[PDB]
């Protein structure tokens, strides 16, 4: 246990008028993705949920951010996702048949597997059972 | 009926500590998965955290240590091997592409919830890619670079007068303890193995320095124990904490380590003991930070971590898990729930009564 | 002991009493040779000697005294079964205690000692025999052992005899042997390199008069068992910066040969072979609590049960008889030595604390005989906050679990290696020295190797295998696999060639 | 010990059986009492007969060694018979020789003491000669004396001249101190005999005894008469109800079973341990956190000059005084971190200085210290388990101050806690909670237990010990209203009285030095 100015915090002043003073402005930080609504059935959304995966290939993760962007309305959103469909990574059977390569080449080292594979970005290695 | 914020972003899974390495980034999106597809996620509001900036980590930090984060890359360690001596970066903290993004998230995620919960506008706010509590004001420790508990609860510490954390980690919250060591504001409670152990500190005479004497506990810890005793322990403490402290906002790291079957941990727990402690600490109706932590077996983090969201929103599910991404890496029973080894509990009931008397003795002293 | 006191009345016990009258009796009988009662006369030499000794020491003595008959009770006692040179050996055991063993007379001392009832001699000339067992009289003493009802030197002699049955074939003295002494033979299980089926047919083909109905007896018994022998290298190779696990089996003829690798892609800090399998502890430096298992079937690490504690310098020691593996002593992360016994369960996959060590040391070398641990030299804890080389010993009784130390030092200190040989422990330590340490008799024997590589001091780790030691330099100079076979009988070294993996750096040698 | 080079165990070594002598003896006690074979000598005392061997006997002593050899007609002679020895002593004798244990008791001990000089039993001799020397008094400090002058036995000697010195007023008139010898009164006499005793009363009746022939050596005794003064001292210290400073007491108790005030002192500082090296007290204290004040000034002393403070700060320390090396030890003791400590280190009194030394094997606070022949026991105290707390210990460290080592015994003592030790005629009496005494052998290793009056035990009280000079004074440390609450004990009848008439004043005892 070091005790000194150099490992200890500074902790702030105590202000117990300026406690329940600021709480309404600044900056509130994150983006909202998802927020439940009461007036939402179950059903409804376990159909609109349904009907997002075996209609364009959206999980339940796009859907349910689908749902929010129209302010809750499955109506509206039924009607919206094929407008953009969300393609995903673009994995190639000849990029993968290289990344197999690559790793028995080299195994778990991705900064090698990069050298031969450079169109693929480090994170879209990691990302990518058998 | 109270309000759960949730905060994940989902490039958090694609940052690589490297080979070998027991820390995997991987175990926050299997639990966002298994979170998924158990109706959780439908149940609480979701955050895409901000990306912190280095003036919001010197609010602690130095600002060399944060700028020498922000500049160190795999490609030119040659040039700073005499920072990352200093530094403590590079052998079991080391190098790897998108280090300071994984830190600017997991410190957003934290400051963003305690943002949210000074404001009133939530009743627990979880964040599974924080918890970070080994990192140095200057160095860093125990597989983390920044601390966000610390920045997080410096956060809290504008509103609140007295702040509680609590730490349920196999490891002692050195990082946590050492920042809040010579304050009152914020009283650090911390249940650990000690003896021989990471970090070697967290002993039972550690009680505090200077003007925040006696708002350090420290429960030392042996090999092998079980839900039923540290049932027994955790409620008394921290009623007892409760009673004296009396804090207006709490900070609980839920560290998975302690789990039954870890690869670091030596611990007896399962799920459901592991997620007592999150019930027992939802009874005081206090504002909740429920942040992650340790674990290094990532099925069982997983489903710990899905438990006790689940326990935080007030909702049952069943021990069938769902059809996820990941439904593999749950075989072959496919349950949510562990069993315990067949390990000795170290832990004699004398000598679990004798700290439990130091403990409240010291707690006694209180101003 | 409640109406004792020591100014009234009071019980005295001389602690020194056994030793004054052991003493007086060998200093009387010895250099003036008084009060001599009977006369002992053997190949025509006459022995002066005590019945009071004699039938304290034999009960073959005490009952031919006091049972008199006319052989013993008319004036003098004549033995015909004893030689005069064996008899004086015998003299010089029971009135002085000290007998000098040699390998030229040992058949006929243990049958003597058998016949007159010098249990603890009988019992040291089994020890020896076991020890310098080998192929030429493997059959004859196992009819020893089998006429004279000892176990111990049985299953000594059949584990020779198992082990070399492809020679032994060739050998009327084999042919001959009974049906009963093949049964033992065989049912242990004889390794698969010497043939048991030819064996058994030849045996049975020697005479197959009334041998041929015992055919399927000695079939269903018949066990093959796979290799039993091994020795493992972990080292680093030139090529591969990883790490590299070599697994070396050795033939009947003392011949090691390379049996397959496994590289290692994590940091190691101790290692350990308990059976046929290797178990290696590592990870990273603040936290070398994590532990592996390979198998040379598997080509493969499975991860076990993490270690309750992380220290570096710590001794693994294997205990087959308990099924477990023994982490004892080690130093801390913040440079505290500890002395904590720590061991895991094979089977149960579980960590369990036992007794701590009566000094802790770190850097010590641990062997295994007859589930008894000792941990030789290492480092220890100087007083000036300092450390220190180590040369005590010190002893984990694994079935009662108790701890001790011994009283005698070893003749080195510091860092060494050690290998199990038989009933003996033999270390190695920097130096040129090779000790051979006999725990029962409390005693040492140092071999001396020749000073042409005294020149450059580095490590020497050493291997047993079916009936000589190994020893292996640890700075191996550029294509050079230098290994010598010691012969611990003559005590010549011997270059062995046929290892063509090259290991720059040898980090462990397990068993 | 080294490693042999001409024996290996492969070709040819040296077996030794370290069993051998135990089961020589085993066997020879066996056939020689349990069925009486090969006999081959007989010794007739009083008329009894004993059938004894001669190896046996010669293999244990030189008497009956050149008694049997004496290769002439008085060797090989049917009956021995013997004439200075009683048969109860014979058998006695026969049994110490056959089995190597024997029961000693003082109705037997001085013919037993005589018999084990002559027949040349060394070690009988010896525990013979020190249980003589333990039970030494006035009734016979001249009669064994004189005992020892003929066997040439220095110990029982100096142990009877100083029981003889220390009660010279008694035996001056007294019949056989009359026809004492000249030179047997020179040792007497110049030993140093303490001034309440009147030497020169006891020469000048000496003198009158027979003027004629002792005229000449009386300017010898005179010149020969030094005489010292009083230490024979039990410094108690002690805190009254109503007062906060400590007073420490010092007492003088003579010859004639009366115990006294001889002073009293007044001391302002709280007190952590004291000892008594020599005649003047050691006090060591300090105010927290720094207590390693030790004292050199008061009233006695009128001196300042710093008496080095020990150079570590511990509590509940021991301080053992070894007026053989003129040292203080302060042994284990338990740190302001709340753990155990095993140092130890000692202060030279001539040199000033505090000087380091080897530690103990295990840490103990509180532990009772006695010093035995510079030899230090540390007996109870507390020890750490469940490693952040303390247990009572029950167990005892030895400490010799010559070689620098440190043990521990195999054994354990019969109880566990505080306790407080004294050192009596070469034993040592160690008291606690539970009204239960118990001496202490240390050469024989085993412990003998007196049961201390339980008419009042209820009271949580404890016990302090102190001896003097053939009685030990046992203090209780809660003292009633106008009870001065001390016992007297003799060990030899194990009687306990009351000794009524010292008038301390201390209702709470903290310190009992002697
Ligand atoms: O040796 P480590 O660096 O500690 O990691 C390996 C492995 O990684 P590598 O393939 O890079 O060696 C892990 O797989 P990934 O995380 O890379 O997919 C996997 O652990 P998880 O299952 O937790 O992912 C495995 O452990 P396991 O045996 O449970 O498969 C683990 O350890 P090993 O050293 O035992 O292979």
């Amino acid at each position: 246990m070091r005790v000194g100015p150099q490992y200890q915090a500074v902790v702030p002043d105590f202000d117990p008028a300026k406690l329940a003073r600021r709480s309404q402005e600044r900056d509130n930080l994150g983006m909202l993705v998802w927020s439940p609504n009461q007036n939402l059935s179950e059903a409804k959304l376990d159909e609109y949920i349904a009907i997002a995966k075996e209609k364009h290939g959206y999980n339940m993760e796009q859907a349910l951010g689908m749902l929010f962007w129209h302010k809750h309305n499955i109506e509206k959103s039924l009607a919206d996702l094929p407008n953009f469909t969300p393609f995903p990574d673009e994995w190639t059977v000849e990029d993968k048949v290289l990344f197999e390569q690559a790793f028995s080449f080299h195994g778990k080292t991705f900064h090698r597997i990069q050298q031969m594979l450079p169109d693929k970005s480090i994170a879209s290695l990691v990302k990518f059972k058998t | 009926k109270k309000k759960v914020c949730y905060y994940y972003d989902g490039d958090i899974g694609n940052y690589y500590y490297g080979q070998g390495h027991p820390m995997k980034p991987h175990r926050i999106r299997m639990t966002h998965n298994l979170l998924l597809n158990y109706g959780l996620y439908r149940k609480m509001e979701i955050y895409r955290p901000h990306k912190a900036t280095a003036e919001e980590m010197t609010k602690y930090h130095s600002d060399e240590y944060i700028k020498f984060l922000r500049s160190i890359r795999p490609d030119n360690m040659s040039e700073y091997s005499k920072q990352m001596q200093r530094f403590n970066v590079g052998e079991d903290c080391p190098v790897f592409d998108g280090l300071f993004e994984f830190c600017q998230l997991s410190t957003g995620g934290s400051v963003a919830g305690a943002v949210k919960l000074n404001r009133q506008q939530t009743d627990m706010a979880v964040n599974w890619a924080g918890g970070l509590h080994h990192a140095k004001k200057s160095e860093a420790s125990g597989f983390c670079y920044v601390n966000d508990i610390v920045l997080a609860i410096l956060e809290l510490l504008k509103y609140h007068q007295r702040v509680l954390y609590i730490d349920i980690d196999i490891h002692h919250g050195d990082g946590v303890e050492e920042a809040f060591y010579t304050t009152d504001r914020v009283m650090t409670v911390s249940f650990h193995k000690y003896g021989e152990y990471f970090p070697g500190t967290g002993d039972l005479r550690d009680i505090g320095a200077g003007k925040g004497k006696y708002y350090a506990v420290n429960f030392p810890m042996r090999d092998g124990i079980d839900d039923e005793s540290y049932g027994q322990i955790f409620k008394p403490i921290i009623s007892k904490v409760m009673e004296m402290y009396q804090p207006s906002a709490v900070v609980l790291q839920c560290g998975a380590d302690s789990l039954s079957g870890d690869r670091l941990g030596c611990f007896n727990l399962t799920v459901k003991g592991h997620a007592k402690c999150v019930e027992v600490v939802k009874t005081f109706n206090l504002p909740l930070l429920m942040l992650g932590g340790g674990g290094y077996t990532i099925r069982n983090v997983a489903r710990c971590w899905t438990y006790e969201t689940a326990v935080a929103l007030d909702c049952e599910i069943p021990n069938e898990l769902p059809y996820n991404d990941y439904f593999e890496y749950f075989g072959p029973d496919f349950k949510l729930h562990i069993s315990p080894s067949n390990m000795t509990n170290q832990n004699t009931p004398e000598y679990m009564e004798k700290i439990k008397q130091r403990l409240f003795e010291n707690l006694r002293m209180l101003p | 002991s409640m109406d004792e006191n020591y100014f009234v009345n009071y019980t005295f016990k001389d602690r020194s009493h056994s030793g004054r009258v052991a003493q007086g009796i060998m200093k009387l009988c010895l250099e003036e040779e008084l009060f001599a009662d009977v006369t002992i006369s053997v190949e025509g030499r006459e022995f002066q000697l005590h019945r009071l000794v004699l039938s304290a020491q034999s009960c073959f003595f005490r009952s031919m005294f006091t049972s008199n008959l006319k052989e013993a009770h008319n004036r003098v006692i004549v033995l015909q079964d004893v030689s005069e040179s064996v008899f004086q050996l015998l003299v010089d055991y029971i009135y002085h205690g000290t007998v000098k063993l040699r390998a030229e007379e040992l058949q006929e001392i243990y049958e003597v000692s058998d016949m007159y009832q010098l249990t603890s001699l009988f019992e040291e000339c089994s020890r020896f025999l076991a020890r310098t067992v080998q192929v030429g009289n493997c059959l004859q003493v196992m009819w020893l052992a089998d006429r004279h009802s000892d176990p111990e030197l049985y299953t000594a002699a059949k584990h020779c005899a198992k082990t070399h049955l492809a020679q032994l074939q060739n050998t009327e003295e084999f042919l001959h042997l009974p049906h009963r002494l093949l049964t033992d033979i065989i049912s242990d299980g004889v390794p698969c390199s010497q043939n048991p089926t030819e064996a058994i047919e030849a045996w049975i083909n020697f005479n197959k008069e009334e041998r041929e109905a015992f055919a399927e007896s000695l079939r269903t018994s018949l066990k093959e068992i796979g290799e039993n022998v091994h020795i493992y290298l972990i080292g680093k190779e030139s090529s591969r910066t990883h790490s590299l696990a070599v697994s070396l089996h050795c033939a009947e003829d003392d011949s090691i040969s390379v049996s397959g690798q496994n590289s290692l892609c994590h940091q190691i800090t101790a290692a350990c072979k308990h059976g046929g399998d290797l178990y290696v502890v590592g990870g990273s430096i603040p936290r070398p609590r994590r532990m592996w298992k390979c198998n040379n079937a598997t080509v493969d690490w499975e991860w076990c049960a993490p270690l309750p504690r992380d220290r570096l310098q710590h001794t693994l020691v294997s205990v087959p008889g308990k099924d477990a593996i023994y982490s004892l002593g080690g130093k801390t992360l913040q440079d505290t030595l500890s002395n904590a016994v720590i061991y895991y369960r094979v089977g149960d996959n579980v960590w369990t604390e036992t007794t701590q060590l009566e000094v802790a040391v770190s850097g010590a070398a641990g062997a295994n005989l007859n589930g008894i641990i000792y941990l030789l030299g290492g480092e220890e804890n100087d007083l000036d906050f300092f450390t220190k080389p180590s040369r005590l010993i010190q002893c984990f009784d694994t079935e009662t679990d108790k701890c001790h130390v011994k009283p005698y030092v070893l003749p080195f200190a510091g860092r060494m290696h050690a290998a199990v040989h038989k009933d003996l422990v033999f270390i190695v330590a920097e130096g040129d020295s090779l000790v051979c340490y006999n725990p029962l008799l409390d005693s040492f024997t140092r071999l001396c190797l020749p000073e042409a590589w005294s020149s450059a001091p580095s490590l020497w780790k050493i291997a047993s295998c079916n009936g000589s030691i190994y020893v292996f330099r640890d700075r191996y100079k550029k294509g050079d696999a230098n290994t010598y076979k010691l012969d611990p009988a003559t005590s010549a070294v011997t270059v062995t060639r046929g290892i063509k993996v090259l290991l720059t750096n040898l980090q462990f040698v397990l068993a």
